[PDB]
């Protein structure tokens, strides 16, 4: 299925479940959080000059 | 089966009773409790839960009754003057009980090697020759202990009934384990450790033959089951440690290891060091419980010595007041409050 | 911030608690102790 994600080239993240689960929760929360907060900005590429 | 010992709120009696309760009669002959009854030293004390008897003072009639009630009786007269007179009364009234006896009953008295303080050896030149359960007959006195010796001898006068009635007396080395008062004091000293070197007394090279309360209790049960045919036995370790070794060990493990040898007069200042304890500091003795060591099928704690078992003995003492070290860190912002609270 | 600013100017004089130092250290304190990871995690794994 990861190879299928290659074929589509969708975003993939992975996180480790061996830590106590609330740590893992915080980690995937933290990584997802920019995507949601930005989401109003879908693309919005910008350029320093 | 039912056994008396006096003053169980002394560790010496108390822990013997504790272990003697858990063991089983006759078992000592091999390599569910008893019933145990006891007097308290202190009205502050309360019945040990291995024991069931309660007498903040006992009626002498009640005492004599319970002395008949027991299968065996032990008494101890170390430290206590009054216990000597009471045991003498007990054994005298027991002479009547010998006529009353349900069975040949057992009496035991607990006593210290300190009785031997003032002794010519058998070999005053080979000063390392040991002496045994045979030799105490010799034991050259020390003054209070000489009255103890008198009570011992009187107890053997009644002992002469032998097959009709058994009496026994035992000489104990210095007592160690179970918060034992002298080592407790030196434990207390090293636990605070505030002096950079811990005090040591005159020569200090004097050997103090010693027994541990559990191994003494085992000896007592072995005597009870055996009913040994010699009516005095010695209770001392092979350790042969000098007091110098004792304090060196104590300071090394607990303290700085550093130690200082000082006039005994400097020790005399101390509160819990009764003159009895200072005398224990004075004594050299050299004896071996050969009769026990042949006869008695003890499963030891260890036959060896305090210096070796020191780690276990300290662990016992630390449990005795639960003084397990407390160990903390607290996390967050810095300094103000944080350090303040930590220091509080 | 209030407590620190309320510290005597003499007390704070040149200290790590001078406001620039205080601010930077406070941030650094948070930045290290991510809920992703903290020193606590070692003891948490010991479950003490």
């Amino acid at each position: 299925i990861q190879d299928e994600f290659d074929k589509v080239l969708i975003p993939i993240i992975m996180v480790n479940g061996a830590r106590k689960m609330h740590i893992v929760q915080y980690v995937m929360n933290m990584k997802l959080k920019p995507l949601v907060e930005n989401r109003e900005s879908i693309f919005e590429k910008c350029y320093p000059v | 089966q039912r056994v008396f010992i006096n003053h169980l709120d002394t560790y010496s009696s108390g822990n013997i009773g504790k272990f003697l309760a858990n063991c089983v009669a006759g078992a000592s002959l091999e390599e569910g409790t008893f019933q145990i009854v006891g007097t308290l030293v202190k009205p502050e004390s309360v019945k040990p839960d291995f024991a069931v008897e309660a007498y903040k003072g006992i009626s002498r009639e009640d005492l004599l009754s319970h002395l008949m009630e027991c299968d065996a009786v032990i008494y101890n007269i170390t430290e206590n003057v009054q216990q000597v007179e009471e045991a003498l009364w007990a054994v005298s009234a027991l002479n009547e009980e010998i006529s009353h006896f349900e069975k040949r009953k057992v009496f035991i008295l607990l006593s210290t090697v300190m009785t031997w303080a003032r002794s010519k050896p058998l070999d005053p030149d080979d000063n390392e020759v040991p002496f045994t359960e045979e030799d105490y007959r010799r034991r050259k006195h020390h003054p209070n202990f000489l009255d103890h010796i008198n009570a011992e001898k009187i107890v053997l006068k009644f002992g002469k009934n032998a097959k009709k009635f058994a009496t026994y007396v035992v000489a104990s080395g210095l007592q160690y384990g179970a918060e034992g008062g002298i080592l407790h004091t030196f434990f207390k000293m090293a636990w605070l450790g505030e002096v950079p070197a811990l005090p040591v007394f005159g020569d200090g090279t004097n050997c103090i033959p010693a027994i541990h309360v559990v191994d003494l209790a085992g000896v007592i049960q072995n005597i009870i089951d055996h009913v040994p045919k010699l009516h005095y036995l010695v209770a001392v370790d092979e350790a042969v440690h000098t007091l110098e070794d004792l304090v060196k060990c104590i300071s090394k493990n607990t303290g700085p290891g550093k130690i200082q040898k000082v006039p005994k007069e400097n020790a005399f200042l101390t509160k819990d060091l009764t003159q009895e304890y200072l005398d224990h500091l004075l004594v050299n003795l050299r004896m071996e419980a050969l009769f026990v060591k042949e006869n008695f099928n003890i499963r030891w704690v260890a036959q060896t010595g305090f210096v070796e078992n020191i780690n276990s003995i300290l662990k016992e003492y630390k449990q005795s007041r639960g003084l397990l070290p407390i160990k903390i860190c607290i996390l967050g912002p810095p300094a103000v409050g944080k350090s303040s609270i930590s220091e509080e | 911030k209030e407590r620190v600013m309320n510290l005597p100017e003499s007390v704070v004089a040149g200290t790590h608690y001078s406001q620039d130092r205080f601010l930077r250290s406070l941030s650094h304190y948070r930045d290290i102790n991510t809920d992703d990871e903290t020193v606590f995690n070692y003891f948490d794994e010991l479950e003490i």
